[PDB]
């Protein structure tokens, strides 16, 4: 019944909680698959509940690397990124200065406009039925258009719904006050498409299997076209590569610094992901690379992450004769899907793709905070790694 | 103060640090002439000259030892060699000569503190918690039989076939022809290797496959090429593997990797042969086939006697088990005191390996 190895023990999960999550089921259900296919572990960071629908839609694009500013998680701009940060989630609030020049310079480079913000009549039912993050709409006097009221946790802020007709399509434009007076409210709108960016698919880690580790697992520094240009072989580069080696901007905005900190088998993997989602020209969900090569981690910001494994992991014993399945010991939805809620439950989870021979990828900023640093090569051994020592010690005489 | 550990394999150098469950650097042992090492000479093969230092498990240059070691150190594991005992991995029957030269290389050129020479199948075995066995080690340009009884390998029973991964490609490569496609070049070469690596498996019933796969598409497989182009691999998903059973399809008039492991087994003393069936460990990349512990699990079984208890062990992580052996071999404390000084270097020379 209780996994044990070594010093881990877990209990099996008593009575199973239901975890409200943001990313749709369909999309749970490709990575399920893409998990089983490629033989691999995928972790995605949190995504907040209310962009479910906007990624469900498929019309959006969403924040690569060069839009650092977050998405909104309260409001009529929930899951859509204000121009002004201060109606951003409580992580950018708590930078205002740096979030808001991270706006206004992904839109003053090009990488990013600034949009009006347009939401139709489902979007506005759901805000206030469905997540009550809306209070009923009202006449306002004079003004014509309708009130509501939303909280960021700290304060309640007004917001006013224009009806307008925009492609012939009736929605309501949100406005806000800015210095007492009505005002367009701005977000972040694609540099090609103008439309509404939403937040993107942050993979967590990736981690894969023992027996496939190879030269394709180095995790390389970015490159510049010019670096890359010369450390290639043109002749050996696909139809793929060979266009960037032809086009700097083709390059730049899929390769290169907007990948981050990547390894061969992660570019692919990003690449399978995408296509598998049916996401590709302008609407990829994932950009770069994994939160496990990131230097700038936040451990705070990677709760709940959904965790997506090769099917035999669900098996009677997939996790070890006698270690049981990974549903006994981690809540796994009707997707698939593996969430686990804190760092410590990621630690668990990790040594238990470990012990499976699974490879995890470390990243110190993932101790920040911790009472304990459980992220460390040392407290991540693998426990076939250790019972074959303690073993060959006690043969051998040593 | 950490140890560190060297895999030198004919294909790829395994290199981290004593202590690690895996290696931190994985690279091709190769050198392109202008010097590149590794991923950079494999990434500008066009502009270079590649050459392989480990011929069949036996260093042969040098001269392109030392830019692969020297690539380790200094570019992969981002060390100071003067500050890190190393333990580096030999090929079994490796000639005192050669660990001589690597023991000198090691303490003339990089000036370690210390230094360890192990035989790559002992540390598989001790990464799969044990003292005794016999260990299949495929690798890249070289495969071996090596039968070990209590953490001692026993020299005059070792089995040596030069047949690996290298000459399955090669073969690969060879009998793809014969469905139209040609792959003669380095580059086709690696995209061959990974067709091998990806769609290869081991047959448990050979002839039985063969006219399975004349009959119906039903083991047939779809393989993009990199630049778009489906190709189709029929039974020569089945028939590559098939060589190690039956060096014949290459021209070899060698036993297959069943009859040497049988063979090895009968040369040693009838009173540990008991504990060399139960305990047959595979090792290195050219054992990742799915199938093959069946196969030598039957092959093994109609070899021994009727009632011989027979047990293959194939760990999932066998591509490494020559460095997870050397990782818990060099991070045991009472292992402390085997490391070759650089005092005793200094006073005994190249010798004082022996
Ligand atoms: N190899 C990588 C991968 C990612 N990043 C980092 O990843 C982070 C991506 O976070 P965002 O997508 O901008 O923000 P979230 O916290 O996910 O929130 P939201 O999308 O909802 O705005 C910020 C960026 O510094 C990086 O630097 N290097
Ligand atoms: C990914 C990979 C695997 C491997 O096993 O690589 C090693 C080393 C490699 C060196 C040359 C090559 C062009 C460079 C890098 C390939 C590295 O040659 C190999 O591919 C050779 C030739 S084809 C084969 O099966 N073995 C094996
Ligand atoms: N999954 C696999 N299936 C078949 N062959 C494989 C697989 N993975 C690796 N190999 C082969 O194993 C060889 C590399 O294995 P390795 O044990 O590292 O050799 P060495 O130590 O001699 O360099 C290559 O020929 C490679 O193609
Ligand atoms: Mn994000
Ligand atoms: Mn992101
Ligand atoms: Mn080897």
């Amino acid at each position: 019944k209780t996994y044990q190895s070594r010093d881990l023990v877990l209990e099996p999960i008593q009575h199973p909680k239901s975890i409200e999550l943001g990313m749709p089921e369909v999309d749970q259900s490709v990575l399920a698959e893409v998990a089983e296919r490629e033989n691999v572990i995928i972790g995605v960071r949190p995504v907040d509940e209310k962009s479910k629908s906007l990624i469900a839609s498929k019309m959006y694009s969403s924040k690569g690397l060069f839009v650092k500013a977050k998405s909104s998680d309260w409001g009529p701009m929930s899951g859509f990124i204000p121009v002004d940060q201060s109606f951003a989630k409580a992580s950018a609030r708590r930078d205002l200065e740096k979030f808001n020049e991270y706006a206004e310079q992904s839109i003053l480079s090009g990488n990013a406009v600034s949009a009006n913000l347009y939401l139709n009549q489902v979007r506005i039912e759901e805000l206030v039925s469905k997540y009550e993050s809306l209070t009923p709409l009202e006449l306002d006097v004079d003004s014509g258009m309708y009130k509501t009221t939303a909280t960021n946790g700290d304060q309640t802020i007004p917001f006013f719904l224009n009806k307008v007709t925009v492609d012939d399509k009736e929605l309501w434009q949100v406005h806000y006050l800015r210095e007492g007076e009505l005002a367009p409210f701005k977000v972040i709108g694609d540099p090609v498409s103008k439309q509404p960016m939403t937040a993107d698919y942050d993979l967590l880690t990736v981690m894969y299997t023992y027996g496939d580790l190879g030269p394709q697992d180095k995790v390389k520094q970015p490159l510049t076209w010019e670096q890359w240009k010369e450390s290639v072989t043109y002749e050996d580069l696909s139809p793929k590569y060979k266009a960037r080696y032809d086009n700097q901007a083709l390059y730049e905005k899929q390769d290169g610094a907007s990948l981050g900190m990547v390894s061969d088998r992660l570019k692919e993997l990003k690449d399978v992901i995408n296509t598998s989602l049916g996401r590709t020209d302008g609407l990829e969900m994932v950009h770069h690379g994994a939160d496990d090569a990131n230097p700038y981690a936040v451990m705070a910001d990677n709760f709940p992450a959904t965790f997506f494994v090769p099917k035999h992991f669900f098996d009677d014993d997939g996790l070890g004769e006698g270690k049981g399945s990974i549903q006994t010991y981690f809540n796994v939805n009707e997707q698939g899907a593996v969430v686990i809620q804190n760092p410590q439950e990621f630690s668990n989870f990790q040594q238990v793709a470990i012990n499976a021979s699974y490879r995890a990828s470390l990243n110190d900023k993932w101790n920040s905070g911790l009472d304990s640093p459980l992220f460390t090569t040392k407290r991540k051994l693998s426990h076939d790694y250790l019972d074959a020592r303690d073993e060959v010690a006690k043969k051998l005489g040593l | 103060t950490t140890a560190l550990v060297c895999d030198n394999g004919s294909g790829l150098v395994k290199a981290g640090f004593a202590g690690d469950d895996a290696p931190r650097a994985v690279f091709p042992s190769i050198v392109g002439r202008p010097s590149y090492v590794g991923d950079e000479a494999q990434s500008k093969r066009g502009i270079l000259t590649l050459k392989y230092p480990i011929e069949h498990g036996i260093i042969t240059n040098w001269d392109d030892m030392e830019k692969i070691w020297h690539h380790t150190f200094y570019n992969e594991l981002r060390v100071a060699p003067e500050e890190h005992p190393t333990l580096l991995t030999e090929a079994p029957l490796n000639p005192k000569a050669n660990r001589e030269k690597m023991t000198q290389i090691m303490f003339e050129t990089f000036n370690v503190p210390a230094m360890y020479v192990a035989i790559q199948a002992v540390l598989s075995l001790y990464a799969s918690g044990r003292t005794t066995g016999i260990v299949l080690d495929s690798g890249d340009g070289v495969t071996h039989n090596v039968p070990i009884y209590e953490g001692y390998a026993l020299p005059h029973a070792i089995m040596r076939l030069d047949l690996a991964g290298r000459d399955l490609t090669d073969y690969l490569m060879k009998i793809l022809t014969e469905r139209g496609y040609s792959f003669v070049t380095t580059a086709e070469r690696e995209i061959v290797r990974d067709i091998k690596e990806k769609l290869c498996y081991v047959a448990l019933d050979f002839e039985n496959e063969m006219a399975t796969a004349a009959s119906s598409s039903s083991l047939e497989k779809s393989y993009e090429l990199p630049d778009g182009q489906v190709i189709t691999i029929g039974n020569e998903r089945f028939r590559c593997p098939e060589t190690l059973f039956q060096p014949s399809f290459i021209g070899m008039e060698s036993a297959g990797i069943h009859e040497t492991t049988y063979n090895s087994i009968m040369k040693c003393d009838i009173d540990i042969r008991k504990d060399l069936y139960a305990n047959n460990v595979m090792s290195g990349g050219t054992t990742m086939y799915p199938g093959i512990a069946d196969r030598m699990q039957k092959e093994i079984t109609a070899l021994a006697p009727s009632t011989m208890k027979i047990k293959i062990i194939a760990p999932p992580e066998r591509k490494y088990s020559v460095w997870i052996g050397g990782s818990i071999l060099a991070s045991l404390s009472t292992f402390q005191q085997m490391w070759i000084t650089k005092q005793e270097y200094d006073e005994a020379g190249p010798s004082i390996v022996h």
